[PDB]
């Protein structure tokens, strides 16, 4: 049960603005309607902003 | 101001072309006389004290003679247009501060070190358009500018609904946002200023600038959000204030170098140019070589003055007399 990732690139999780985070950041986004759920996690892929979690259908 | 000379130049002003001497009756007057062989030129001219005639021009030892527009030497004024280049964004990042930095060159001192910066700060936000930025900036410059007490500032910074595209609204810091009302404003404008300008102290001066744009993070990357483009001016400083300093200095060759000194003991120079108006000029280079041994050249310059209409009539028919009179052939600006 090891750490996902090692804590320099855990310690670049950050909350807040999409334009301001580099490729070296992870960006989370606290949901605004629940008080303690997560709407989406993403990371610069090529300049953009893309989910990490995979997209589910039915 | 002070200029270069090719050993003397000295300048006669031509407020009326007369025919002959003895028609010379108001000051500023100028005939220009000839020998019928057309070996010797010469300006007989109607001072405030007098008449008064220059020195004479052999017209083999002449070099050249060209008249000016007096189209060259306004100065237009520099003007930039500052936009957002869509290439980062077409509109304003929602959190980012968007400062804007005019970096002034030859400030009060003479040099490009010395260096004088003003900013405009703006932070964006969700809803903000481009319009309600360029106004903002437009706000937040003129007011980091125009805290004069003094004078007009540095620059005046203008704004411009795409509805016109040719009127300059201004923009001062007495401005308020509520005054600005359209919401199609497209750029922002930024006009060099002309400078104070006193006889014998103060020449034509200009401070130039540069729109330096800071970055802004777009997609955490560091980006430059502006574009000073370079438009085609629509002002200029005429030609009036040049013409001043100059007979200013050039009516020191031939009368008092003390202007001033001794305030009170002053011999009085009646100057004939008026600094409001624009005048043609006319150049004459011409030199004096002596005998046997004396070869060496005494090289001068005799220069006229002449108001422009806008079509040029007073320094064309001046043009016409030295040349039909001299025989010389002088191109009719």
């Amino acid at each position: 049960m090891k750490r996902v990732l090692n804590l320099g690139n855990l310690s670049r999780i950050v909350e807040g603005d999409p334009n301001e985070i580099t490729d070296d950041e992870i960006l989370v986004i606290k949901d605004k309607i629940i008080e303690g759920k997560i709407i989406d996690i993403q990371k610069r892929v090529d300049g953009k902003l893309v989910s990490l979690i995979t997209e589910k259908y039915t | 101001m002070v200029i270069s000379i090719n050993q003397v130049r000295q300048l006669y002003v031509a407020k009326a072309l007369k025919a002959n001497t003895a028609a010379l009756t108001t000051a500023g007057d100028i005939v220009p006389k000839a020998d019928t062989a057309k070996t010797t030129l010469y300006f007989q001219s109607m001072s405030p004290a007098g008449i008064v005639a220059s020195d004479k021009i052999n017209l083999k030892h002449v070099l050249y003679a060209k008249a000016t527009p007096s189209e060259a030497l306004a100065h237009k004024l520099v003007r930039y247009s500052v936009t957002l280049d869509a290439d980062v964004s077409a509109t304003p990042v929602a959190g980012q501060n968007y400062i804007l930095r005019l970096a002034f060159r030859q400030y009060i001192g003479l040099s490009e070190e010395d260096q004088y910066f003003k900013y405009g700060e703006v932070i964006a936000r969700s809803g903000m358009t481009a319009s309600d930025f360029y106004k903002k900036m437009a706000i937040s410059l003129a007011k980091n500018l125009e805290n004069k007490t003094e004078s007009t500032p540095l620059v005046n910074i203008y704004l411009i609904s795409a509805a016109a595209a040719s009127t300059d609204v201004p923009v001062t810091s007495a401005t308020k946002e509520s005054d600005l009302t359209a919401t199609d404003y497209n750029q922002i404008i930024i006009e060099e200023t002309e400078q104070p300008w006193v006889l014998g102290m103060m020449p034509q001066a200009f401070i130039p600038f540069t729109p330096q744009f800071l970055t802004i993070t777009v997609d955490g990357e560091d980006r430059l959000w502006g574009v000073a483009t370079v438009v085609t001016p629509t002002k200029t400083v005429p030609d009036g204030h040049l013409i001043a300093d100059l007979e200013y200095f050039c009516m020191g060759a031939r009368g008092d170098i003390y202007r001033g000194m001794g305030y009170p003991n002053i011999i009085k120079t009646t100057y004939l140019v008026d600094p409001g108006a624009v005048y043609d000029v006319l150049d004459i280079h011409y030199f004096y070589t002596g005998s046997n041994e004396s070869v060496q050249k005494s090289e001068k310059t005799i220069t006229l003055v002449a108001v422009d209409d806008g079509s040029h009539t007073a320094m064309n028919a001046l043009i016409g007399a030295i040349n039909t009179a001299s025989g010389l052939t002088i191109a009719t600006l």
